[PDB]
């Protein structure tokens, strides 16, 4: 599972 | 996209409609998949001022387009988290989990999810600030299913980050306060919900068996099971983990993954196309065979011996030394009658082709199991019938190279196999 985000 | 020399001037300008538009071209340079200048706008001092626009509850845009930049920003590095953390993100964040905007409130989890995600110290420090309750409270509704989709994925995945990561594991407070909502998430149809529940109960499972058992008392285990058996590979990997996780505690917590009909569904993971699913499905044979004599009895009930022999016969080399360990555990707990079936299955081939691997761990394992099974014959006085059996699949002289090897416990173990038994 993804640890860190970026919202695009 | 504007320079960041122009969103400095629009941020440290005296109008605050001026600095939303440089706020929100931030957000955009912040926002590009191709290199963010992330370090060139920590340098030029904005994250402070992003901060502070996160607190004005008078102008809503500006509040969403610092959250979404200051997202971006904790999304990076561990250094570019931590930069967003000294500006005084968390409790800004916190604050506006409560908003009545719901694009702001989902802009705070995910930022939440990014600092707490970063490591077990930011992890902890959020949940010091007071984030589980506000969080909590996003989710009491009666039916998950009014929630927007996009909204609940970000807060289960914010959720499974605040069970995440080891040396210190989460607080026990915390996690008994997070557990009753994973709970009900797991019950949630959505997969990606689903997988990010699955993962954070992979998380809570993976340590001592006081925290396995703060799991297995919610009795979770059987819709584990039931996930395990699922199509979609982001919930079978986590559910299978947690899964592994679990038998490797007490007895009676492996009794439970049996209980629940976790076999039925290993012939499928034995060989399934996916390696990591193998491997992990291997792993987690060798601790069921681990366990009891009578749990062994209901791996040979289930047919899985067969697909053990299989897995040891052919498989990504890491998968089948995790079928000799399963091997080596079987034949040491094992009855006379167990380790006889074992062997009629044909379990002596592919180990004895494995003592040409080159890798020292695997040989011992297998020269165990070997010392195993003789002891069986041994009581049955058939240890003759097991020699000749050796020698004829080529057993014989790969023991007998092994008395020629560097490591001190295999020439050992070998020597003393050929002196005793050939």
């Amino acid at each position: 599972m993804e640890w860190k985000r970026v919202k695009g | 996209n504007w320079s960041v020399e122009d969103i400095v001037k629009g941020i440290n300008s005296n109008n605050l409609e001026s600095q939303l538009q440089a706020t929100q071209a931030a957000r955009k340079l912040l926002s590009r998949e191709k290199q963010p200048p992330i370090d060139n706008i920590i340098r030029a001092g904005l994250i402070p001022k992003f901060v502070s626009f996160l607190g004005k509850t008078d102008c809503s845009p500006i509040q969403f387009e610092s959250a979404w930049a200051l997202t971006n920003i904790a999304s990076g590095t561990s250094e570019q988290t931590k930069a967003v953390v000294d500006g005084g993100a968390i409790p800004a964040f916190i604050s506006l989990l409560a908003s009545p905007h719901a694009h702001i409130s989902e802009q705070a989890v995910w930022a939440l999810g990014n600092i707490a995600g970063d490591g077990s110290a930011f992890r902890d420090l959020v949940i010091k600030h007071g984030a589980i309750d506000p969080l909590l409270a996003l989710l009491a509704v009666p039916d998950l299913s009014t929630l927007a989709c996009g909204y609940l994925r970000n807060l289960t995945w914010t959720l499974s980050n605040l069970c995440r990561n080891k040396n210190p594991a989460p607080p026990l407070d915390a996690v008994e306060q997070i557990l009753p909502t994973l709970v009900r998430l797991l019950h949630h149809n959505d997969p990606e919900v689903l997988a990010d529940s699955c993962w954070a109960i992979s998380y809570l499972t993976d340590g001592p068996n006081e925290r396995i058992e703060m799991v297995v008392k919610k009795g979770v285990v059987p819709q584990l099971v039931k996930l395990l058996g699922a199509t979609e590979l982001p919930i079978v990997t986590p559910a299978l983990r947690a899964i592994g996780n679990i038998v490797t505690g007490t007895d009676e917590q492996t009794q439970k993954v049996i209980d629940a009909g976790a076999l039925a569904v290993f012939p499928s993971l034995l060989t399934n196309p996916k390696t990591n699913i193998q491997k992990e499905a291997t792993w987690t044979m060798s601790n069921i065979t681990a366990g009891r004599q009578d749990q062994i009895q209901q791996v040979v009930n289930h047919g899985l011996v067969p697909f053990l022999v299989g897995v040891l016969s052919k498989a990504d080399f890491k998968t089948q030394k995790e079928a000799a360990w399963a091997i080596t555990n079987y034949t040491s707990g094992g009855t006379v009658e167990q380790i006889v079936y074992l062997v009629h299955c044909g379990i002596i081939e592919p180990l004895m082709n494995l003592l040409s691997a080159k890798d020292t761990k695997i040989i011992q394992v297998i020269l165990d199991a070997i010392s195993n099974i003789f002891q069986a014959a041994e009581k049955l006085g058939e240890t003759e019938k097991l020699s000749i059996m050796i020698e004829e699949c080529g057993g014989l002289d790969k023991i007998e190279a092994l008395q020629r090897h560097e490591n001190e416990s295999v020439y050992k173990a070998s020597l003393n196999l050929i002196e005793k038994y050939f």
